[PDB]
DNA sequence: CACTGGCCGCCTGGAGAATCCCGGTGCCGAGGCCGCTCAATTGGTCGTAGACAGCTCTAGCACCGCTTAAACGCACGTACGCGCTGTCCCCCGCGTTTTAACCGCCAAGGGGATTACTCCCTAGTCTCCAGGCACGTGTCAGATATATACATCCTGTCATGTAAGTA
DNA sequence: TACTTACATGACAGGATGTATATATCTGACACGTGCCTGGAGACTAGGGAGTAATCCCCTTGGCGGTTAAAACGCGGGGGACAGCGCGTACGTGCGTTTAAGCGGTGCTAGAGCTGTCTACGACCAATTGAGCGGCCTCGGCACCGGGATTCTCCAGGCGGCCAGTG
């Protein structure tokens, strides 16, 4: 039989390298695409800096992080191992939204 | 006589009296109200000091209050706040 | 033979003053300067918003038959408004409770 | 020109290294879904204040200066970018 | 046979009665004693008007009746509707402090 | 003139009316101590922000002002003391 | 022709090398002081402005911001930066 | 003719400026005056704080075998001291990811 | 196999109390009146910041061309959530007993607050000079790349507990 | 009944790969050197903010006597919590494919940003007045008080359905 891991086990070493990581997790040009497809919704011909691309982005995983940590709280609470919606709603609307 | 605390007492109750003219005010109702006037008028100045600072303006007008009232009061407030307060500075340029 | 002191609110046509507004931006260090238009543009949307929780709490006060209002119809009527809510959500009001809002799975079958 | 519908751009697997850096065992199906919703009401907020800035400043291009400051706004001040 | 109310039927009347309610749920005077006492911890002879005795029990109060929401939502959360302490640590851990 | 405590002052049944004002239909039994613990907590965050105002103040007596300063700081503004 | 940008780039260079001196820094950790020192002076000075506008004072005083100093930093870092700051004012008036 | 011109920072033993930070705080608009040990005060403060900061960031490069800091050795700085993240809980990082943090039961075994 | 009486689940009716609905009364809270004051307003004047035009130059938009990393999709597989139910236990409901909280009533003085005084201080401005910023480069820590060693994770294989046959 | 022996599951061993461990290379971003100027700074001045003495009064602090609801404690009990077993389930991960993002390249101009004009505009000050707050009084909406209904709640035993005995 061929190599093959437990599960969770490459789940593992991909939480433990993406914590080590500093590199960026999202894609560059859709993000940006997707920045532009939101801004000619509110205004058209809008342009960016490849640096506000970033600094967008930058809140992106600071925004989406943070949730999943808090996502996690509610997970270990609920004595389970898998997320549910419930918890993203439930940590959004506990921080005040 | 004792110095004069100020408050928003009489024009909270003349907008009562124009919109309803029946009903009647309590004193903590009132220092609600007092309290509120105070806290929206912090939040609205200090988001245009902000403003006025990020492009380097020593200058407020309405388009800095109408910008920080697009940023803190949401969507449908914000548009009709907008809407009040463009016919009271076209009445004012009017005079 | 100077002109009769006739007010800013009156030709804002508002009851809350461009004066006292004024004065609280001038003295509360915002700006060096300030435009005309904005203590009365912060007076229309101060008058805007007094206007539309005042009405709220007159409706709420009258479906308690109650003449007066109180904090506890000031509180109840903050958050019926969705978008009051939302700029009030760190706001206590003293003497207002909380509006009945309980969870279905604790009330009983 | 014209785009329609580029919130697939975040794709699945950038949300599944998106919740590794945030410590999660276990990512759902459903979840991707209202992931991108966060993501698309988060983002339409802050480009919403952006968007009000450079049109305060009568500009045409949003710069990182008025990111920051959206960010600043929603309490959310984030670091390094000449803020 | 003298007539008893099930278990939970009077908690749900008291959740009606306090929620319709707004007076003040904490005896004022030993609320005075408290925060007398907290306060002598870090300056000594301290006084308090009674209106601020007032103003931080209303605060207090809405701390409180502020945490008890998330805890709520917190114990419905897991599957049950018993508050625990572990539900007060998730609502204060979550709220960022 | 000491007072050693009064953290017990605030009695169990009235955390019992405190929690029915926030819903709470069943409250365990170790809950009690641990809300006393944190109320602790929140009163020598307000109060050591209350006194600091007061001692800016040169002032000997709590004033209800800093009060509302105080809770405004925190982000847990309170109407009804201002002014 | 450029325009000059104002940031405290030798300054933290400066005490970086006083508390470490051989060790470098990077431009994107010089992004990140700029953003630091920029957003704990901006609280600082706002708390400040706060403390002077609730007791009436129209001026900045050093008693006060060590005032913000109590309320702001938590802990052993504001005992930490108060004698500091009473060090360093003091041999200012000394100077 | 005129005295020799002389630093205030030195003068009170700084590296941050007395002269920027006091020019800042002058036109940043947060009163009309302000006192001549403020800036002195607050430059001490600011330069405490950087200090404390770089000094972890040392430490932190020392531990990852670096020479020179990078923002992912100020957010290891900054989440592995309690009071820091007392201080700076609600402001997000650039490049700095997370600490490395797994809870008990996300362990395995 | 049908009738029918009995038994058990369950389903309905009824009874008591708790707050609501309806009166009854007394009271001080706010709404209005009066008086005062201080602060908004008007005009003029003087300085000044941003809107507008113009230019330019630079990075963002637009288009072009290779490269497998990311994405995705299926498939095997293993673990994941959770419902039933039992089981154990712990806190609400209520009654009774204590006790200090609340009321309410009275003395006293600490300091909050106000007014005056007088002096410490602090922005402003002219001017002078000097250290951080723009700009240029050169150079070694790190990005990158290639060869080993253990971690570790999973998986096989004997060691051993254990159940059964039988002398 | 104990001794022997075969079987199934767990303790011990070992391989494979991926990430750590060691070392060579080049390169550009860090780091040092240079011109500059503009921004920090020294002195003087005009002026005005706040620290402090004095006081007063009032509002907070201290003390005393009673009621009874608040608090506290115990009995009883029902509801809640939660873990084991099982059951169905749904992503995790391995691996081949696509494609489209990623990496390097080129052209143009939108508009970002700097510079000159000037003007709309805002700020400040004496006078003046007029609306807006301090203080007081009144009555009636509301707080406090009292009695019956409806609703809420909970219990027994009436009702229906099912089952088993019997003819």
């Amino acid at each position: 039989k061929p190599h093959r891991y437990r599960p969770g086990t490459v789940a593992l070493r991909e939480i433990r390298r993406y914590q080590k990581s500093t590199e960026l997790l999202i894609r560059k040009l859709p993000f940006q695409r997707l920045v532009r497809e939101i801004a000619q919704d509110f205004k058209t011909d809008l342009r960016f800096q490849s640096s506000a691309v970033m600094a967008l982005q930058e809140a992106s995983e600071a925004y989406l992080v943070g949730l999943f940590e808090d996502t996690n709280l509610a997970a270990i609470h609920a004595k389970r191992v898998t997320i549910m919606p419930k918890d993203i709603q439930l940590a959004r609307r506990i921080r005040g939204e | 006589k004792r110095s004069r605390k100020e408050s928003y007492s009489v024009y909270v109750y003349k907008v009562l009296k124009q919109v309803h003219p029946d009903t009647g005010i309590s004193s903590k109702a009132m220092g609600i109200m007092n309290s509120f006037v105070n806290d929206i008028f912090e939040r609205i100045a200090g988001e245009a000091s902000r403003l006025a600072h990020y492009n380097k303006r020593s200058t407020i007008t309405s388009r800095e209050i109408q910008t920080a009232v697009r940023l803190l009061l949401p969507g449908e407030l914000a548009k009709h706040a907008v809407s009040e307060g463009t016919k009271a500075v076209t009445k004012y340029t009017s005079a | 033979a100077r002109a009769k002191a006739k007010t800013r609110s009156s030709r804002a046509g508002l009851q809350f003053p461009v004066g006292r507004v004024h004065r609280l931006l001038r003295k509360g260090n915002y700006s060096e300067r300030v435009g005309a238009g904005a203590p009365v543009y912060l007076a229309a949307v101060l008058e805007y918003l007094t206007a539309e929780i005042l009405e709220l709490a007159g409706n709420a006060a009258r479906d308690n038959k109650k003449t007066r209002i109180i904090p506890r119809h000031l509180q109840l009527a903050i958050r019926n408004d969705e978008e009051l809510n939302k700029l009030l959500g760190r706001v206590t009001i003293a003497q207002g409770g909380v509006l009945p809002n309980i969870q279905a799975v604790l009330l009983p079958k | 020109k014209v785009l329609r519908d580029n919130i697939q751009g975040i794709t699945k697997p950038a949300i599944r290294r998106l919740a590794r850096r945030g410590g999660v065992k276990r990512i759902s199906g459903l979840i991707y879904e209202e992931t991108r919703g966060v993501l698309k009401v988060f983002l339409e907020n802050v480009i919403r204040d952006a968007v009000t800035y450079t049109e305060h400043a009568k500009r045409k291009t949003v710069t990182a200066m008025d990111v920051v400051y959206a960010l600043k706004r929603q309490g959310r001040t984030l670091y390094g970018f000449g803020g």
